[PDB]
RNA sequence: ACUCGGGUGGAGGCCUGUAGCGAUGCUGACGUGCAAAUCGCUCGCAUGAUUUGGGUAUCGGAGCGAAAGACUCAUCGAACCACCU
RNA sequence: UCGGAUACUGAGCACAACGUUACACCGUUUUUAGGAAAAGGGGCAACAGAGAACCUGGGAUUAUAUUCCAAAAAGAAAUUGCAUG
RNA sequence: GCUCUGUGAGGCGAGCUUCACUUAUCGAAUGAAGAGACCAAUGGGUUUCGCGUAGUCUGCGGGCUAUGCACCGUCUCUGAACCAAC
RNA sequence: UUACCGAAUCUUUGAACGCAAACGGCGCAUGGGAGAAAUCCCCGUGCAUGCCAUAUUUCUCAGUGUCG
C-alpha cells in the first residue's frame, strides 16, 4: 500500500521539525550564543581559549591528573590524627603556585561562566614562563580532580616514576601555547561564515 | 422581585428579625438607658438597598 | 523526533505528593426544633408531615438522615424551604408505615 | 430519511431517525452522494488513463 | 483648549471598527512549502458578504499540508470567483482567475489583485472592492516586479510575493449614489462611528480648530503643516496645492 | 420601433393618524405649584438616520456630541468627593 | 422537571505570564513561549440571546403552589444517575 | 550629530563615502511546517585532530604564511486521502 | 458570680490561597461518615502564585550549549 507523497496528495508522515521547530527560549539561545561567537571577530586574548591542546596529549595529562587525586574527606581527616602529593586545585591555590611559580605545569579549562576568571591566567602563566595548556572542559579537568568542574589544576609537582611523562607532555603542551605565545597573543579569531553563506558565496564564485 | 441572591436573603433576614421593639423587661432593668428601639427601620422610609 | 512546530514540556515523572470530632455537621446540628405552627399542625394530621426548622446550611438528603437517626423515621420526601426570616424550614412527610401523628407526640409535641 | 429532533430529544431517538441507511445517510442528500460515487470513480479513471 | 475629535478617535472607544459580524481577516494562505515549491488546490466554497466591506469575501478550502484536517481560509474574491470553483495557490500554479501564483511568475501586463507586498505577507495590496493592479515589468535579473498600485502609483515588489489573478469583486460600488443620509447610515453601521461628519467651522472654538467666531469662517489657512502638533493637524494637511484641479 | 387601456403587486428616511417618542402654539393652567420643569388642549415624527429593556465600552486640564459649549446622577464655558484650605 | 447555578457563547472583562512604570492601583490578553499530568494557559461575562425532563385536577392555605396532595399517591408523565433481572 | 555599530573590498581625501558581508538591529510571516548543502571553497579542523612543498620561527615539542594533499563530504461549474504496508 | 490567664473553641469570608462569585455555587485528590439499591449526600485535610532551599536513600527530565 505504497502513499505518494507529492504536493497535494497523501498527508506526509510525520517528518521531523527539529530544524524549524520553535525551541525553549533558552534553546535557541545558547545555539545563538555559540553562534554569534563564532561569527564575531573574536580578539586574541579570548580565542586562545578557542585554540586548544590536542586531544591525544590532552587524555594523557588528565590521566596525569587523576593519578595525583586530592585526598578524599574520609580520609583527610583520617591523615591528621597524626599530605600525599596532589594537584593543585583551585583557582586561587593555582593562581599562587603559578606566581610562586611552583607549578610546573598547569592546565587552564577551555569553557569557564566568565571567561574571565581565566581569562588572564594564560598570560600569567606566560609572564612567569610556567608550562600552560588549555584543555576542553571544565567538566573533564572536573572528573580528573573528582570535582563536578575544575577552573584549573596544577601540576606543582609528581613522583620520580612520573617525571619524564610529565616532562614530555610539559614540552608537547608548551609547544602549543608557551612555544607559539607569539603566535597566540596575535590571532584575532571568529569571523567564520555559516556554511549556509560559505556555501553561497562557494557559488556566487562558482558563477562569476 | 423573586431574585435575591441568599447572602442579600440573609441581609433582609437580618434587618428583619432586627426590626423589633426592645423587649418590655430590659427596659426595668437597673441603671437602663434604653426605652424605644433607635434602629427601627420602615420599608416605606429608610431604605436597606441591597 | 520532535514533529510539532513547537517545543512542549516533556513528561516528567511526578511523586505522588484536631478537634476530636471532626464532622461538625451532625444529625443534631441538622435538625434543631420542630414548628408548632398551625400550618404545620395541619400537616402532621392531614399529610403525614413533621416540620422543622433544620440548620439552613443543611440540604434535603441531610435532613432524611437526620430524621431517620433523631426520630428513627423515613422520610418519603423533605422540601425544605429558607424562610425569610433566614431560618430553613423542612417539611418532611414520613412514610406511610411511619405515621407523622405518633411520631410528633412521641416527640413531646 | 432524518426528523426534526430536537437536542433535547435527539439523544433519546433511534440511530436511524436521523438518517438514511446508505452511505452519508445522516449528512447527504441521494444525489449529493450520487454525485461523489460518479465523481469518486470517473477522477480516477481519468488519472488511470493519464499514466497512458 | 479641549480635545479635537481627531485625537479622539485614536483613543479608539467609541471609534473602534465594528466587526463583530465580520468574518475574520480576510488573507491568502499561509505561504506554506506547497506554495513555494508546487500548488495547493483548494475549491471556493462560498462567497460571503463581510459586512462593512465592499468586496466579497471567498471560502477557499485547501486541504491542510501536513495533517489530515482540511482548512478552509478566507480571501476577498476576484471578480468571477464562483462556488466550486478550484483555486490553485502555488508557484507552479495555472495562470487562471483566482489562483494566487507568484507575482514574477504572472505575466507582465496582467492584472493582478490582493497582491502582498512583502513576501509572505499574505496579501495587501489591491483588496478593495474593484481595485487592481497591472505588473509594468518584471527584473529577473534582479527579482524584483514593479506594479501599478490601484492608486496611479508604481511599486516595486519581489517576485517571490504571491498576488492574485484579476480584478477584486464588487467593483463599481461607488458608482451609485446614496442620496439618502439614511443609506450612508447603513454602510457605516458595518464600519465604524465615522459619521455623521460635523464640520469643524460648525463646532466651537474649544472643540476643533476652525471651530468658533460669528461668521462661520476658518480664520487661518486650512493647509496645516506637517509637523503641527495633533489637534492641530486639521484642515488640509501638508497640501502640495489646494483648489479644483 | 414600445407605446396607450385595465388589473396585479405593495415600494417608499411616502402621507393621515394611534401606541410610543417628542414638544410648536396658547407666550394657556401652575408659578412659595401635583411638579426644584408639571398640567391642559393644540401640535410634530410615528417602516425608520425609528422607539425601547438588559447588558457593555468611553469621563474630568477628561469623556461624548447630526455641534446647542450640548450632556457627563436636579451639579458643566471644565462633574462630584476629600484634601491642600 | 419553574427560573438560576451545575454546564453556552456574546459585546466585553481580566488572573497568569510577560512587559512598562521611581512604584502596578498600567498594558497587551496569551506569554522571546518548555502553559498536555492521564498547536495556541485559566476564568468570568445574558434570570429577555443559546440551553432547558411535567402535566393537569383538587374539597389544597388566613397567607404558597406547574413547588402542596399519599397508596386507589387525584393522578398521569418525562427525565438523570447507578444498579437489577 | 553621536550612539546603537560588526565585518570585508575598494576609491577619494587628511576617517569620509561606494560596494558587497552578516552575527547586532529592524520589519514580516508563521501553529517558528521543510533553510542551505550534497552541485564543493580567496571553507572547516576534537576521531576530520593529518600529511607533503617553499618561505620564515622555534620554549626542539612544533609553529606560522603561501600551497597542494587528504579528511568534514553525500544522496535524486465543490469526491477521496491520517491513525505504515533500517 | 466576678477578676485574670496558660488549655482549647474560634462559623462565612477577608491578603484569601483549589476555581469562581449579586452563585451561601462548583471542583481534583485524599481519609472519614451516613446510607443505599453503587449512584447520591455530608465531613475533614491537601490543592493559588512567586521565590529560596532541597531531592540527603540525591527525583524525573530538556538543549544541532560543552565535551566524552
Ligand atoms: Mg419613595
Ligand atoms: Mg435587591
Ligand atoms: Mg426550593
Ligand atoms: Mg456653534
Ligand atoms: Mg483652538
Ligand atoms: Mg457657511
Ligand atoms: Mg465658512
Ligand atoms: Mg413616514
Ligand atoms: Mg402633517
Ligand atoms: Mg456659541
Ligand atoms: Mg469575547
Ligand atoms: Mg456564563
Ligand atoms: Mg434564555
Ligand atoms: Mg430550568
Ligand atoms: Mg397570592
Ligand atoms: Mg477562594
Amino acid at each position: 500500500r505504497p502513499k505518494n507523497f507529492g504536493i497535494g496528495h497523501d498527508v506526509p508522515y510525520a517528518r521531523d521539525l527539529s530544524r524549524f521547530m520553535r525551541w525553549p527560549t533558552f534553546v535557541t539561545m545558547q545555539r545563538k550564543k555559540r553562534v554569534l561567537q563564532r561569527r564575531l571577530k573574536v580578539p586574541p586574548a579570548l580565542h586562545q581559549f578557542t585554540k586548544v591542546l590536542d586531544r591525544s596529549s590532552r587524555n594523557e595529562l588528565l590521566k596525569l591528573v587523576k593519578k595525583y587525586p586530592s585526598e578524599t574527606r574520609r580520609a583527610r581527616r583520617q591523615r591528621l590524627f597524626d599530605a600525599p602529593l596532589s594537584v593543585v586545585t583551585g583557582l586561587q591555590e593555582v593562581t599562587r603556585t603559578i606566581e610562586k611559580k611552583t607549578a610546573r605545569l598547569v592546565m587552564i579549562a577551555n569553557n569557564v561562566d566568565p571567561i574571565e576568571l581565566v581569562l588572564w591566567m594564560p598570560t600569567l602563566c606566560r609572564a612567569n614562563k610556567v608550562p600552560y595548556a588549555i584543555v576542553k572542559d571544565k567538566a573533564r579537568l572536573g572528573d580528573a580532580v573528582g570535582r563536578k568542574t575544575a577552573t584549573c589544576v596544577a601540576i606543582t609537582d609528581v613522583n620520580a616514576e612520573d617525571e619524564a611523562a610529565l616532562k614530555n607532555l610539559i614540552r608537547s603542551v608548551n609547544a602549543r601555547f608557551l612555544a607559539r605565545s607569539d603566535v597566540i597573543r596575535r590571532q584575532w579569531g571568529g569571523l567564520q561564515l555559516s556554511l549556509r553563506s560559505r556555501a553561497e558565496l562557494r557559488k556566487k564564485r562558482a558563477r562569476n | 422581585g423573586r431574585f435575591k441572591p441568599l447572602a442579600i436573603k440573609k441581609k433582609y433576614a437580618k434587618k428583619l428579625k432586627q426590626n423589633r421593639p426592645v423587649p418590655y423587661w430590659i427596659r426595668l432593668r437597673t441603671g437602663n438607658r434604653i426605652k424605644w428601639n433607635e434602629k427601627r427601620r420602615h420599608w416605606r422610609r429608610t431604605k436597606l438597598h441591597y | 523526533a520532535y514533529t510539532r512546530p513547537q517545543f512542549r514540556r516533556p513528561h516528567t515523572y511526578r511523586r505522588p505528593s484536631m478537634s476530636a470530632i471532626s464532622n461538625k455537621w451532625d444529625a443534631f446540628r441538622v435538625i434543631r426544633y420542630p414548628l408548632t405552627t398551625d400550618k404545620a399542625m395541619k400537616k402532621i394530621e392531614e399529610n403525614n408531615t413533621l416540620t422543622f426548622i433544620v440548620d439552613s446550611n443543611a440540604n434535603k438528603t441531610e435532613i432524611k438522615k437526620a430524621m431517620r437517626k433523631l426520630y428513627q423515621v423515613k422520610a418519603v420526601k423533605v422540601n425544605t424551604l429558607i424562610r425569610p426570616d433566614g431560618l430553613k424550614k423542612a417539611y418532611i412527610r414520613l412514610s406511610a408505615s411511619y405515621d407523622a401523628l405518633e411520631t410528633a407526640n412521641k416527640m413531646g409535641l | 430519511g432524518t426528523k426534526a429532533l430536537r437536542h433535547t430529544e435527539a439523544r433519546l431517538a433511534s440511530r436511524h431517525e436521523k438518517s438514511t441507511s446508505r452511505p452519508y445517510g445522516g449528512v447527504l442528500s441521494h444525489e449529493q452522494v450520487r454525485d461523489r460515487i460518479v465523481r469518486a470513480f470517473l477522477i480516477e479513471e481519468q488519472r488511470i488513463v493519464k499514466r497512458a | 483648549g479641549k480635545t479635537v475629535l481627531t485625537c479622539r478617535k485614536g483613543n479608539g472607544s467609541i471609534y473602534q471598527v465594528h466587526g463583530h459580524k465580520r468574518l475574520g481577516p480576510a488573507k491568502l494562505r499561509i505561504l506554506d512549502y506547497a506554495e513555494r515549491h508546487g500548488f495547493m488546490r483548494g475549491v471556493v466554497k462560498t462567497i460571503e458578504h463581510e459586512p462593512g466591506r465592499g468586496a466579497p469575501l471567498a471560502r477557499v478550502e485547501f486541504r491542510h499540508p501536513y495533517k489530515y484536517r482540511r482548512v478552509k481560509e478566507l480571501m476577498v474574491a476576484p471578480e468571477g470567483m464562483f462556488t466550486g470553483q478550484s483555486v490553485l495557490c502555488g508557484v507552479k500554479a495555472p495562470l487562471a482567475i483566482g489562483n494566487v501564483l507568484p507575482l514574477g511568475q504572472i505575466t507582465e501586463g496582467c492584472i493582478v489583485c490582493n497582491v502582498e507586498a512583502k513576501v509572505g505577507d499574505r496579501g495587501t495590496i489591491a483588496r478593495a472592492s474593484g481595485d487592481y493592479c497591472i505588473i509594468i515589468s518584471h527584473n529577473h535579473e534582479t527579482g524584483r516586479t514593479r506594479l501599478k498600485l490601484p492608486s496611479g502609483q508604481k511599486k516595486t515588489v519581489p517576485s517571490n510575493c504571491r498576488a492574485m489573478i484579476g480584478i477584486i469583486a464588487g467593483g463599481g460600488r461607488i458608482e451609485k449614489p446614496v442620496l439618502k443620509a439614511g443609506n450612508s447610515f447603513y454602510r457605516f453601521r458595518g464600519k465604524r462611528n465615522c459619521w455623521p461628519k460635523v464640520r469643524g467651522v460648525a463646532r466651537n472654538p474649544v472643540e476643533h480648530p476652525h471651530g468658533g467666531g460669528n461668521h462661520q469662517h476658518i480664520g487661518h489657512p486650512s493647509t496645516v503643516s506637517r509637523h503641527a502638533p495633533p489637534g492641530q493637524k486639521v484642515g488640509l494637511i501638508a497640501a502640495r496645492r489646494t483648489g479644483r484641479i
